[PDB]
């Protein structure tokens, strides 16, 4: 995710 | 043959700096605000030392960004720790090179006895004399060391994860000694060693969930992330949704  | 503390020496997280302008009065405003500053940034390179773990990207993609969602306080904290001991000697915890907490700095930030906690983990590392292998494997351990009660999406996959990882801690161990009691003896250190990690972040998160609530009543800034994981996972954890896998009991 966003930040994965 | 190291083939694997070679890849955890590799993928080692090198320094990070939380931004904190030392030219302000140290207040609890500021130092909170460095702090989660801090933990946001760090959060980031906890996501790219995983993912270059061994076996880790196997996990299922769910339960790879929940365990990382769980256990980043207690890894920070773990990591927070050797730095202060590696450094300022434990005297003082060494969050990052622009943000070593004082007394002072303790007191100030509404957590002294937390902060005692953390010191004396960080004393740990000087009495059991922990060797840089060691860190390394038991800081692994720790990304797979709290889950959610239901259990993850591929459960299977990550208790064999698991057991490798500690396999592999025995492995470091057993490469000094020659007794049959002295690897023994050493095994039940660092296992108690990790075991005491648990309690510590747990105080953390209910800390910084408090803080998170209040967090406008006492001008205390969360970044995106930090905010974001604070008010969905960490209440899992203290709700008892998510609990640490201990060694002892
Ligand atoms: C993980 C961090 C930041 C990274 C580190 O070195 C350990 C340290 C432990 C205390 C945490 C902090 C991040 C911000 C928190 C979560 C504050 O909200 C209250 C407790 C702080
Ligand atoms: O033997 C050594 O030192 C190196 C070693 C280290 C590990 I951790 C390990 O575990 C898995 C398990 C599942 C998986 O998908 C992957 I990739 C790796 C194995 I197998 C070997």
């Amino acid at each position: 995710k966003l930040l994965f | 043959q190291p083939i694997f503390l070679n890849v955890l020496e590799a993928i080692e997280p090198g320094v990070v700096c939380a931004g904190h302008d030392n030219n302000q009065p140290d207040s609890f405003a500021a130092l909170l605000s460095s702090l989660n500053e801090l933990g946001e940034r760090q959060l980031v390179h906890v996501v790219k030392w995983a993912k270059a773990l061994p076996g880790f990207r196997n996990l299922h993609v769910d339960d790879q960004m929940a365990v990382i969602q769980y256990s980043w306080m207690g890894l920070m904290v773990f990591a927070m720790g050797w730095r202060s001991f590696t450094n300022v000697n434990s005297r003082m915890l060494y969050f990052a090179p622009d943000l070593v907490f004082n007394e002072y700095r303790m007191h100030k930030s509404r957590m002294y006895s937390q902060c005692v906690r953390m010191r004396h983990l960080s004393q740990e590392f000087g009495w059991l004399q922990i060797t840089p292998q060691e860190f390394l494997c038991m800081k692994a351990l720790l990304l797979f060391s709290i889950i959610p009660v239901d259990g993850l999406k591929n459960q299977k996959f990550f208790d064999e994860l698991r057991m490798n990882y500690i396999k592999e801690l025995d492995r470091i161990i057993a490469c000094k000694r020659k007794n049959p009691t002295s690897c023994s003896r050493r095994f039940y250190q660092l296992t108690k060693l990790l075991d005491s990690v648990q309690p510590i972040a747990r105080e953390l998160h209910q800390f910084t969930f408090d803080l998170l609530i209040k967090s406008h009543m006492v001008s205390v800034d969360f970044p995106e992330m930090m905010a974001e994981i604070i008010s969905v996972q960490v209440p899992k954890i203290l709700s008892g949704k998510v609990k640490p896998i201990y060694f002892h009991t």
